[PDB]
């Protein structure tokens, strides 16, 4: 079934502890990152430091793809 | 008996002035016992109890007599079960009516009825003085007074002083809790040689250990699932107790916390309560929250709100009655002998807590806590 | 020195703005970051810790990090000593700074400072949010934010979440009491494997089992006569430690509480102090109380009020600032060694609590409460 | 020494159980009643049920 976030993270999460990340979009729209041992944390897709690693997780998921 | 819960449905329509006493006496209105005062001297006139019509819930403790010889006293005190969290300082405040009184003797005795009532809380002390009075009578006082909200709750001790053991001397404090719901609490007297009687009265801080619903990591085990349909159902009712059996759920804590993707639905069954067949009287359910929207991170101080839901059976159908800005409602459950008090998931962060007061059994449910 | 208290005397005349900073930063004003972060962005680019000689009294405490290794979080959480009642649901609200910093490491590191900091009370938690900042810098963050009174006291747990253990990092709580006082908390990071090193801070209920003093019945026994010149002291300060020893005194609360006669006399000892030969720094004592002057007894909503006073050595002899419209005094003792708290008994019925600061040591008196 | 009233009662004695009385100007003008077993007890004079217990005890004074 679907999964919605209902709140967002209120502390950052060090790229150094993400291993991917989505983007649902609901009423609530947000990055669900999921940490290396599978935690799934929401975070607002405009913030910075959410910016920040979306782009440090693309980045360094296209370097290691071929 | 000395304790125990009740409800009733109030319909100001049929009570004399009653649309007046709610205005006057029982909501922050003129600073002076003047308006209030008035009316009820021309209602309790005619009938002494109009008052015991006005409480939607009354829950009643029977607390022993206490003696203090060397100045004469007779005196009563007790916590009384505050159905749910008084407020906030931001809040405004609460109108309330206390209520001393008794049997009224067969013979006149030479001595006549008086009592002081205080409500003391921490710092201060709310006294309930001359100057507090709306109405006297044979035996019964009643006294008006606006206390902040946040002061009526747990931590703020009734205390009523008499100089004689009146037979059937009670204390009552009459709370209104929203527009159209008000809480009676009430201590009964009962004998120096007996132990506090308590109603079935609890309160649950649903989400104590509130750390572990910041992620759902303890979704599976807590048994909060897309497949049990987010319930895990816990008993409040305790064995002995009354007919009706009450559940509370606990999975409302991971919408209320967590930060993790939880499953899509329309709405939550915060509780729900069994045996409506051979349940007489009305099911109230309060809810107590913030609303948090058009807030000010800098000075980010909201109001808490309290909303009173009520279930009556017609025809062995039981409905629900519903407030403005209520977040939850009740709706017949599995069948018509079961009732459910829904609300929408993303309401869960704002939501403090849900109060259920049903004949002898009231649940003070709360969100937020380990207490 | 995880942990301690400190004092100073603080000239506005001699603070880069200090008049601004302490009327669009310290006191409720403009809804908006604006003003505030306008001052401090000028004031602190230039001398860094210009705040901290705002902080009449620092109160600081070692506290162990706390790994969080699946959210990469290093938080350091701890409840501050608060000095006094915060205040009553009455009073208005509080602006406080809040300051999260560092040392700056010798080599610039991978990751930049951050901090993360909520201050939560048992209904709602406030969080400093980037909507609350006034400042930063490559090793520093103030926030800002204006909070009921009341909430501000023991209760509101500081929560500072950080990604790095970074060295010398510490959470500061500014809290304005007065005009002139501003007291400091601070909570000071340590190792992991540490013990929380709290400072010399504690809170007395003076009258516990404040029944007691309804009556003069226990004056003898108690030693508060005027053979006694009405003072029962007690040592505050523990063992023969700090070379400047506090004492209450328990008498007072006859004065707070008795509706029997009690001696009269001007003035009564709230407590005092010695070891003035040899403190360095100024003593500050902070009363706490409620305003005489008779409200609605229908409506008494009453406010608290904070004024504090300041010891200082002037040449080997202690002076004190004005106690203009504050009901306590501060006197010399027997020596210039000795300093002593006065009141007039006629005003301890709406004292609430009494605070002394000086260097390693802080008390709070309360003359309500029973634990 | 001399004694005054910092504070006033705020229940009501039983006349049945005051000894003695006394008034006392001063700081706080207050009513001192005395009760049998000892104690004493500072009570307002405006007080309605204050004149009411010294009159029925002026019955015998």
């Amino acid at each position: 079934d679907k999964r919605t976030c209902v709140s967002l993270t209120t502390q950052r999460l060090p790229v150094s502890r993400i291993k991917t990340y989505t983007i649902t979009e609901g009423s609530l729209r947000a990055v669900i990152f999921i940490t290396k041992r599978g935690l799934k944390v929401c975070a607002d897709p405009q913030a910075t430091w959410v910016r920040d690693v979306v782009r440090s997780m693309d980045r360094k998921s296209n370097t290691r793809n071929n | 008996h000395s304790s125990g819960v009740s409800t009733q449905s109030v319909d100001l329509s049929q009570i004399k002035r009653g649309d007046e006493i709610q205005a006057h006496c029982l909501t922050p209105a003129e600073t002076e016992v003047t308006e209030c005062a008035g009316i009820l001297k021309d209602v309790l006139s005619k009938n002494l109890h109009e008052l015991q019509g006005l409480c939607n819930v009354k829950n009643k403790m029977g607390v022993p007599w206490v003696s203090v010889e060397e100045l004469g006293q007779e005196i009563i005190t007790g916590r009384l079960p505050f159905p749910s969290v008084g407020g906030t300082p931001v809040n405004d405040l609460v109108r309330v009516l206390v209520v001393a009184e008794s049997n009224t003797p067969e013979e006149t005795p030479e001595e006549e009825f008086y009592a002081y009532v205080e409500l003391q809380t921490e710092l201060y002390t709310f006294g309930l003085s001359d100057d507090n009075v709306v109405f006297t009578s044979d035996y019964m006082t009643v006294w008006m007074i606006d206390i902040p909200k946040s002061y009526v709750d747990v931590g703020m001790l009734t205390r009523a002083t008499f100089l004689e053991q009146w037979p059937g001397a009670k204390v009552t404090v009459m709370i209104p809790y929203s527009s159209t719901f008000t809480w009676c609490g009430e201590l009964g007297a009962i004998s120096e040689e007996s132990a506090p009687q308590p109603s079935l009265s609890a309160r649950s801080p649903v989400c104590k250990n509130s750390a572990r619903y910041s992620t759902s990591k303890f979704c599976e085990v807590d048994g909060c699932t897309a497949e049990t349909g987010m319930e895990k159902m816990s008993l409040l009712t305790p064995f002995g107790g009354p007919p009706q059996q009450a559940k509370m759920n606990t999975c409302p804590c991971y919408y209320k916390y967590s930060v993790s993707p939880l499953p899509a639905m329309d709405h939550l069954i915060l509780a729900d309560l069994a045996g409506l067949d051979s349940l007489t009287s009305p099911v109230y359910v309060m809810a107590a929250y913030f609303d948090s929207t058009h807030e000010n991170p800098v000075r980010p101080s909201s109001k808490l709100y309290h909303c009173a839901l009520q279930m009556t059976s017609h025809d062995g159908v039981w409905t629900s009655t519903s407030s403005e800005q209520c977040p939850i409602r009740l709706v017949e459950g599995q069948s018509q002998n079961v009732l459910q008090v829904r609300v929408a998931p993303t309401s869960m962060p704002n939501l403090v807590g849900v109060s259920l007061m049903l004949e002898g059994q009231q649940y003070r449910l709360e969100y937020f806590g380990d207490h």
